[PDB]
RNA sequence: UAUGCCAGCUGGUGGAUUGCUCGGCUCAGGCGCUGAUGAAGGACGUGCCAAGCUGCGAUAAGCUGUGGGGAGC
RNA sequence: CGUGGAAGUCUGUUAGAGUUGGUGUCCUACAAUACCCUCUCGUGAUCUAUGUGUAGGGGUGAAAGGCCCAUCGAGUCCGGCA
RNA sequence: GUCGGGUGAGAACCCCGACGGCCUAAUGGAUAAGGGUUCCUCAGCACUGCUGAUCAGCUGAGGGUUAGCCGGUCCUAAGUC
RNA sequence: UAGGGAAACGUGAUUCAACCUGGGGCCCAUGAAAAGACGAGCAUGAUGUCCGUACCGAGAACCGACACAGGUGUCCAUGGCGGCGAAAGCCAAGGCCUGUCGGGAGCAACCAACGUUAGGGAAUUCGGCAAGUUAGUCCCGUACCUUCGGAAGAAGGGAUGCC
RNA sequence: CUGUCCCAACGUUGGGCCCGGUGAACUGUACAUUCCAGUGCGGAGUCUGGAGACACCCAGGGGGAAGCGAAGACCCUAUGGA
């Protein structure tokens, strides 16, 4: 477990009316490449979710801090926001 | 599970719209398992199934600024958008500088300050638009 | 629209009319209904 | 306005309907003539030589 | 010639017509009324019968709810046939 | 030697071909009017389960009589 | 000076009607006449629903040979007819 | 639309919550015509659905429309027989 | 001491759709008919049959071969801010995420819609086509011509917020 | 007044491009890697002479196939029609 800072200036590529929904697709890539596991097995916990949301779909905020937690057999994160 | 047709029976029982009717996500099996009517008002009492409160528009902004013109304020020509007759009917303002000043001689003739031969000379001339306002109508009687 | 009494006769014998073949006649003839009518794809009388 | 697709919507007026005399849905209930049987117009059946060919 | 009474109606509406408000639904011939209704149910069970509700249904039949006396008991009458 | 050309083999696809005929086509002989005693035609019904066809008509794939027929339906 | 509130009157994407330009988009279309912006009329010779009438060398036509069910310098169907 | 979750052999699009949006003479409410069972329930995915589908206006089976006082019905209109 | 509401279960006011009732003006235009009702009381009792009634009413239930960006009548025209407004824009109630395929590449050329472009300013083109400029409201002020109505918002100039 | 132009640039949204799924049509005598000349019913990928040419695939803008679409509406002709 540690405490993560997610750029998320790579959503300025997709359309602007768009940008909420791939900062949510760029701290998932983050969060598997940097805990060592598949993108499939990232859970994000809603208050990410509402926080890249909050000023709507267009204006993201340029990066986030985010805890993350790695466990269990296969290899899994639960992330969430502080 | 699909919860569909108990958000129409919710909805009706709670008499509130189908988007403000909230359904407990730990509750989704038992809510599942109402089929009748009866099912879903025991679920509204278990408090499983409620109603979101309506939102009304704040009239607070708008209260602060109906007191600024009501004193006179915020009336400026950079307000102004309609021409001046849709602003204030003409037709309108007539009606209620006559009503006035033929109020005003009606007390004077009841009150004895005016006959009857005055009072007509008064009102012709009221009716023909010799006087402004009442306050101009007062200002010729008094010389 | 107003429906009369005949009228709602025809149109009762027609939904009727639109049910499947049992099974049994299925297995009784050893192995159709060509007067399947859809309410929007097919058009009724009157 | 076009004649074509924008001038079919307007079309919701009911004037053929089945017949009471031959079952054909041929009855305008609006002229109360069968245009099949000729039932309203007249008391024989409508059939002409010229709806089969000449020699048959 | 035609009978009144063609057969009962007997589904889970017309046993909660028969459970609660005291009323037997009946399958009918389309051409007979209200009163003929009526007098055919009377006839046919010896109970009083109060009111009948007709409709035309889209079976081509007519459906007739028929509400008995409260000295007679709708259960009681569908339970013999 | 990839992409690929020609012919074939095995298997498809397709339904020609050959064989078959509960349907047609044409010729011949016989016979030949129905209806207010409501025809012909149509509608809707009618079966244990019945959608189509056929039959039938609230007595509804049927009722009665006589004759034939026969152990099946 | 006021009152009055006339008008095939004016502004108006009110509803509604219409269709000038883009010779834009589309042009095996969303559509066998469509989409967008622009534009015109909008108390009257106004617009509109329903009911009703006029039928083919005939209607109807503020007249374009316009329109009479995607059909018109003579509708459509079948027949004459191979 | 997104994050969680539910159901399921199977879920981007079926359902729940949250967050984020869209519609204001309409993308809301009631109806005429016209449609004709398309309505509700259960069971389904061979068909239909501009992808998928556990969903459905699809497939199958059941069920559903109750009136002295709402319409028709009655009256007469242009006009028709 | 019906109903409904968890509860309270208000009182006054302004502007007032519906609805009621009057006054005026216009016509080379004159604005239905019939059934019925009233006129013509009260009690009690009986009777009141027959037909329609589901659902859609539309960017998927209608017409257009289609789950068609088309077409298709009525009533809700008084929800809030706004403003002249049934206008815009924003927001309730209510509805919806079905104008129904998605994933990915700072995502190139090219295309459709569009924003901004220094200096020049119609040189473009058949032609300012396309785009742009102007703009609401008040004050001042307003030419030729004219059928005296008009022209006319001529033109031109000034003002405009908040406290 | 201005990107109409000098004279073009950068940006925005949807496509375009790659991947999963769905999945048509136009067109097809045959052959076909062509180019320059020539010839030929005088407007040839196919004949003649030369030149060039290893095969397959992706994207592109459309030079050619006198490209595809429509038995030329112009013109003439018919002892044609209206
Ligand atoms: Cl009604
Ligand atoms: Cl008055
Ligand atoms: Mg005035
Ligand atoms: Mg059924
Ligand atoms: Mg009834
Ligand atoms: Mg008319
Ligand atoms: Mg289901
Ligand atoms: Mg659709
Ligand atoms: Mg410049
Ligand atoms: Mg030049
Ligand atoms: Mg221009
Ligand atoms: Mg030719
Ligand atoms: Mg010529
Ligand atoms: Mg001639
Ligand atoms: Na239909
Ligand atoms: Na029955
Ligand atoms: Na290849
Ligand atoms: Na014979
Ligand atoms: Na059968
Ligand atoms: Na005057
Ligand atoms: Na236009
Ligand atoms: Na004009
Ligand atoms: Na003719
Ligand atoms: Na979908
Ligand atoms: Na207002
Ligand atoms: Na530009
Ligand atoms: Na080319
Ligand atoms: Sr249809
Ligand atoms: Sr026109
Ligand atoms: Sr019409
Ligand atoms: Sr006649
Ligand atoms: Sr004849
Ligand atoms: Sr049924
Ligand atoms: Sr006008
Ligand atoms: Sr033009
Ligand atoms: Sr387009
Ligand atoms: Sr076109
Ligand atoms: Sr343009
Ligand atoms: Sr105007
Ligand atoms: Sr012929
Ligand atoms: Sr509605
Ligand atoms: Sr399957
Ligand atoms: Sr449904
Ligand atoms: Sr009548
Ligand atoms: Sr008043
Ligand atoms: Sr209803
Ligand atoms: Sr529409
Ligand atoms: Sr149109
Ligand atoms: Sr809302
Ligand atoms: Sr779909
Ligand atoms: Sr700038
Ligand atoms: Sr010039
Ligand atoms: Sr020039
Ligand atoms: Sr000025
Ligand atoms: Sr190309
Ligand atoms: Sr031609």
């Amino acid at each position: 477990e540690r405490v993560v800072t997610i750029p998320l200036r790579d959503a300025r590529a997709e359309p602007n009316h768009k940008r909420a929904d791939k900062a949510m697709i760029l701290i998932r890539e983050h969060l598997a490449k940097h805990f060592s596991v598949d993108e499939d097995a990232v859970r994000l916990d809603p208050s990410i979710n509402e926080a890249a949301w909050a000023r709507g779909r267009a204006n993201t905020p340029s990066k986030i801090r985010v805890r993350a937690a790695r466990f269990e057999e296969e290899g899994e994160a639960i992330v969430e926001a502080e | 599970t699909d919860l569909s047709a108990q958000k129409r029976l919710a909805a009706d029982v709670l008499d509130v719209g189908k988007n403000r009717v909230w359904f407990n996500p730990e509750r989704q099996g038992d809510i599942a398992d109402a089929i009748t009517r009866e099912d879903v008002r025991e679920l509204v009492d278990e408090g499983a199934i409620q109603a979101k409160d309506k939102k009304g528009n704040s009239r607070g902004r708008a209260r602060e600024r109906q007191k600024k013109r009501a004193y006179g304020h915020q009336k400026g020509a950079g307000s102004r958008k309609g021409k001046a007759g849709a602003r204030q009917n003409s037709k309108e303002d007539w009606e209620s500088r006559i009503r006035a000043q033929r109020t005003k001689l009606r007390e004077l003739r009841d009150e004895g300050t005016l006959s009857s031969s005055q009072y007509r000379d008064l009102y012709d001339k009221a009716g023909g638009g010799e006087f402004d306002s009442v306050a101009d109508l007062e200002r010729y009687i008094d010389a | 629209g107003k429906k009369s009494k005949a009228t709602k006769k025809r149109l009762a014998k027609l939904d009727n009319q639109n049910s499947r073949v049992p099974a049994w006649v299925m297995l009784k003839t050893d192995r159709r209904n060509h007067k399947r009518r859809h309410w929007r794809r097919n058009d009724t009388d009157e | 306005t076009g004649a074509g697709t924008p001038s079919q919507g307007k079309k919701n007026t009911t004037t053929h309907t089945k017949c009471r005399r031959c079952g054909e849905k041929s009855y305008h209930t609006k002229k109360k003539v069968c245009s099949s049987c000729g039932f309203g117009k007249s008391a024989k059946r409508r059939d002409y030589e010229w709806q089969s060919k000449a020699g048959e | 010639s035609w009978d009144v009474i063609k057969h009962p109606h007997v589904t889970e509406k017309a046993m909660n017509d028969m459970d609660f408000q005291n009323k037997l639904q009946f399958a009918v011939d389309d051409r007979a009324s209200k009163g003929e209704v009526a007098d055919a149910v009377e006839e046919q069970y010896d109970v009083t019968v109060e009111q009948v509700n007709t409709q035309n249904t889209m079976d081509g039949e007519k459906k007739a709810v028929v509400r008995l006396s409260e000295d007679d008991d709708a259960q009681e009458v569908a339970s013999r046939i």
